[PDB]
RNA sequence: UGCCUGGCGGCCGUAGCGCGGUGGUCCCACCUGACCCCAUGCCGAACUCAGAAGUGAAACGCCGUAGCGCCGAUGGUAGUGUGGGGUCUCCCCAUGCGAGAGUAGGGAACUGCCAGGCA
RNA sequence: UCAACGGAUAAAAGGUACUCCGGGGAUAACAGGCUGAUACCGCCCAAGAGUUCAUAUCGACGGCGGUGUUUGGCACCUCG
RNA sequence: CCUAAAGAGUAACGGAGGAGCACGAAGGUUGGCUAAUCCUGGUCGGACAUCAGGAGGUUAGUGCAAUGGCAUAAGCCAGC
RNA sequence: GGUUCUCCCCGAAAGCUAUUUAGGUAGCGCCUCGUGAAUUCAUCUCCGGGGGUAGAGCACUGUUUCGGCAAAACCCGAUGCAAACUGCGAAUACCGGAGAAUGUUAUCACGGGAGACACACGGCGGGUGCUAACGUCCGUCGUGAAGAGGGAAACAACCCAGACCGCCAGCUAAGGUCCCAAAGUCAUGGUUAAGUGGGAAACGAUGUGGGAAGGCCCAGACAGCGUCGAGUCGGCCUGCG
């Protein structure tokens, strides 16, 4: 599971998820799956994707994963009242409309586009199957 | 030279302490309550400013 | 559970006093500052701590000079 | 081969652009040479099928706008973030 | 290099004395030469000079880069002042240590008249 | 009057690095000595003094060159004050303000005082 | 010495189910309420299991909801 | 220091760290000076000691947290 | 806990700081009465300012993904992320100056009298919590508190709007106009067949409207069985279901 290996810091304010993605393009492969959707992607949700997008396509080509976990979840145990922010329990990254979630190259577009399919119903977030441009 | 004639058309009830403040500026003191003023950039600037309450006759 | 954070200093109230083009008496207090963010120019002196003030009565003028771009504070004799 | 036609623009800025757009145009700009910037406005649909194709950006395009023709080539490109739509266009003049 | 350490050297006086507003007797020296300006308050207008590339100094002298060439031009340099009544003065090293042929020019300017 | 050199300011990278060429009569630099004035936590390297055989190599200055750094529109986009609206964790509309990044493009600086040499 | 750091006196621990008074729904325990993390009940995807065969029966990794039986959160009602 | 909404201020049993000193020089002034790191070569000497040159340009330093500062140095050395 | 006649004018606070203090009290802030000194104060326009937020960016501090070179890091590239990152950087806000118009003198000082120091909800910016709570803690504006009237069935805090008194006059606001119940069974053009409207998600599906391309097509396509004779196929965007 995707995590950052160390931080400055254990525990980030919540924040907020306005506007509109960077990262919007295939950059690296020929056929991406971007978001549509604005959300939280965990950690678990990102793997579980890529598991299922990589056996679709018989870890035949290549697969990257454009998006990273790197935000701080706390929760609060159960039965707890205040006292201090809680534990850190899972990563998150921050998705905005846009965003290029995974790339993949080296197998045919119909392939690709099973694959991603797969993946997107592991994902809590809209998506859409999209093409490397040439500008 | 030229006058302008402004009227209120909406309260100033809940409105920004700055827009009650303009009003009073203007010299307008209840809905449909009508004055004329010399047509001048800081007049100007006033009626833009509650533009959303007040109605111009130019 | 319970938090080892829950302190802080008392804030310090820094920074600009009289803003361009102010008048200001000699003495005057321009701006308090940890370091120079500012520097002394004319007519103003820098005190032990940094705090910029008014060696002379006159309008307070920001300037920047020099290759840094650094940014200086000059009383206009007015 | 590829031709364009495009008016030039009125207004400019968020609320025109935005009003574009809602109306199915996009603005442009043609720019480069000694004459100075040229705001248009395009058909959407029209560009979209045409930029479609990868000879769009390679080869020299004619913009038809106000009868005079003007050669140019397509610089760069604003993507809508998600929807396949064109926000704008640069058009170097070539 | 050797010139940007000096004007290195220089900086803190010159930026003082610019502060202070006081007129100053620059001076500069290399191994042939030694030079000398009166520069106003302002920084950009100097008042007198003397040196000894001038022929009229340089004339009476065996060699213009000792320390009896830097007296002549410090004796130079205060006549001048006097005549258009300056006086007071603040004596700029300009990076060079005050000894030898800067000290001889500084103490000549001195025993001329001038008030530094 | 013009050119070149030095000094002191005004102007802060469109003024900086690089690359190519170029200057020594004066000026500047290195350079020649050092017992001394003075100097090295060792060293005449630097500082300093006494000099002028050599040299424009280095340094410094001047001219060319986009190769960089750097500067940089127009348009669009983001954000946003006020008013209004929605499917309200976020947006949209009217109006005003409007970046950052990037693109075209540029860039190989400009200017006063004093002094000296030369024609 | 005043660190409980604007320092009650120089000098300051406990028990009460034997209890008592003034008060409070300004504040807990019951029940109601709001919430639904948790709980419970569904659904989506389908790796795989099922002799063969994803979907007879199951269903990993993950996703979306419903309910208001649970454990809770809050402290809004009630301490004449 | 952040939360703190580009003047000041701004809460929570919010998120992070420090203090309860030190120094007759680590103060004053005058004069001078300029770092880290890496690369190349060199007795013992090694990944890292000291020497030389180059690149680099403050990525060092600042009596002790962090922030703002610091080359005219506020950093380093000496005289008085 | 209770505190007894009437009318008129103004009209809070539920904050900060300190407290064996926390449901008490004190100074200050906010109310009132009086006295005094300024074209004092406010709104707008123009001018002079500082900023490091939103946004952005990735040289720096950290973090992140993939490549090209090498004793598999740097170097050379591509790609993201940040409350405690900044080689950038708004809108607003704030300070100061000038100018007009308008304003209940609204600003400042001193003095007499206080009350108050349990706040609530709504909007916007946030911390906390589960971007749970009619939750909790700040900032800022509004309303309630201390505010009636109309609307939102009913409904302190939402929308419209600020009740000196009287009228069996009139015009409007939000919100409405088939009947309950005041006013269009109004006009023109569309959409929906679900009583959707009048409760909700991933996801599913020849529902249906609109829009732009593309493949095949009187050299006979698609369906049914070489035969039969005109539009058809399968995706995209989008409205309502
Ligand atoms: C769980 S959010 C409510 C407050 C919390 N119990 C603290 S104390
Ligand atoms: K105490
Ligand atoms: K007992
Ligand atoms: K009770
Ligand atoms: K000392
Ligand atoms: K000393
Ligand atoms: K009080
Ligand atoms: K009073
Ligand atoms: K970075
Ligand atoms: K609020
Ligand atoms: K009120
Ligand atoms: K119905
Ligand atoms: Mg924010
Ligand atoms: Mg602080
Ligand atoms: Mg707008
Ligand atoms: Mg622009
Ligand atoms: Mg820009
Ligand atoms: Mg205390
Ligand atoms: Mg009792
Ligand atoms: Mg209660
Ligand atoms: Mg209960
Ligand atoms: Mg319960
Ligand atoms: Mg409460
Ligand atoms: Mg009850
Ligand atoms: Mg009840
Ligand atoms: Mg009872
Ligand atoms: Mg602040
Ligand atoms: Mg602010
Ligand atoms: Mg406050
Ligand atoms: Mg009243
Ligand atoms: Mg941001
Ligand atoms: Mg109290
Ligand atoms: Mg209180
Ligand atoms: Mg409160
Ligand atoms: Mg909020
Ligand atoms: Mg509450
Ligand atoms: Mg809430
Ligand atoms: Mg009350
Ligand atoms: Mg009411
Ligand atoms: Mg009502
Ligand atoms: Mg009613
Ligand atoms: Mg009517
Ligand atoms: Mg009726
Ligand atoms: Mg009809
Ligand atoms: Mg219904």
């Amino acid at each position: 599971m995707l995590q950052p290996k160390r931080t400055k810091f254990r525990k980030m304010h919540k924040g907020r998820n306005r506007g509109l993605a960077q990262g919007t393009d295939v950059s690296f492969g020929s056929f991406g799956l971007k978001a549509v959707g604005r959300g939280r992607l965990t950690a678990r949700q990102i793997e579980a994707a890529r598991r299922a997008m990589t056996r679709a396509v018989k870890r035949q080509g290549k697969i990257w994963i454009r998006v990273f976990p790197d935000k701080p979840i706390t929760e609060k145990p159960l039965a707890v009242r205040g006292k201090g922010k809680g534990n850190v329990e899972y990563w998150v990254a921050l998705i905005q409309p846009g965003k290029v979630l995974y790339e993949m190259d080296g197998v045919p577009e119909e392939l690709a586009r099973e694959a991603f399919k797969l993946a997107a119903a592991k994902l809590p977030i809209k998506t859409t199957f999209v093409t490397k441009t040439v500008m | 030279a030229k006058t302008i004639k402004i009227t209120q058309t909406r309260s100033a009830i809940g409105r920004l302490p700055k827009h009650k403040a303009t009003l009073l500026g203007l010299g307008l003191r209840r809905i449909g309550h009508t004055v004329e003023r010399e047509d001048t950039p800081a007049i100007r600037g006033m009626i833009n400013a509650v533009s959303f309450m007040v109605k111009v006759e130019e | 559970g319970s938090t080892r954070n829950g302190r802080d200093s008392e804030a310090k109230r820094l920074g600009v006093k009289r803003f361009g083009g102010e008048s200001v008496l000699a003495g005057s207090i321009i701006v308090r500052q940890r370091g120079t963010k500012f520097h002394a120019g004319a007519n103003v002196g820098c005190g032990r701590d940094h705090t910029l003030f008014a060696k002379a009565d006159g309008k307070v003028k920001f300037e920047v000079k020099g290759p840094k771009n650094r940014k200086f504070i000059s009383i206009e004799a007015e | 081969m590829f031709t364009i036609n495009a008016e030039v623009r009125k207004e400019q800025g968020k609320g025109a652009s935005r009003r574009l757009r809602a109306a199915n145009k996009f603005p442009a700009i043609i720019y480069g040479g000694k004459e100075a910037p040229l705001a248009i406005e395009l058909d959407h649909d029209k560009v979209m099928n045409m930029q479609a194709k990868a000879e769009f950006y390679s080869e020299v395009l004619t913009i038809v706008v106000d009868g005079k023709e003007i050669k140019v080539k397509a610089q760069d490109v604003q993507r809508h973030p998600y929807k396949p739509k064109l926000q704008h266009i640069d058009f170097v003049r070539a | 290099d050797k010139k940007s350490a000096r004007i290195r050297r220089a900086t803190r006086a010159r930026r003082k004395l610019q502060e202070l507003g006081a007129t100053r007797l620059v001076v500069h020296r290399t191994p042939r030469h030694i030079y000398a300006q009166v520069i106003a308050p302002n920084g950009s207008e100097v008042l007198v000079a003397a040196s000894t590339v001038e022929k009229a100094i340089a004339e009476q002298l065996k060699y213009t880069g000792n320390k009896d060439a830097a007296a002549a031009v410090g004796k130079a340099v205060a006549e001048r002042a006097l005549e258009k009544g300056i006086k007071d003065v603040s004596f700029d090293r300009s990076g060079f240590q005050y000894h030898g042929r800067v000290q001889a020019l500084a103490d000549a300017a001195r025993e001329a008249g001038l008030q530094f």
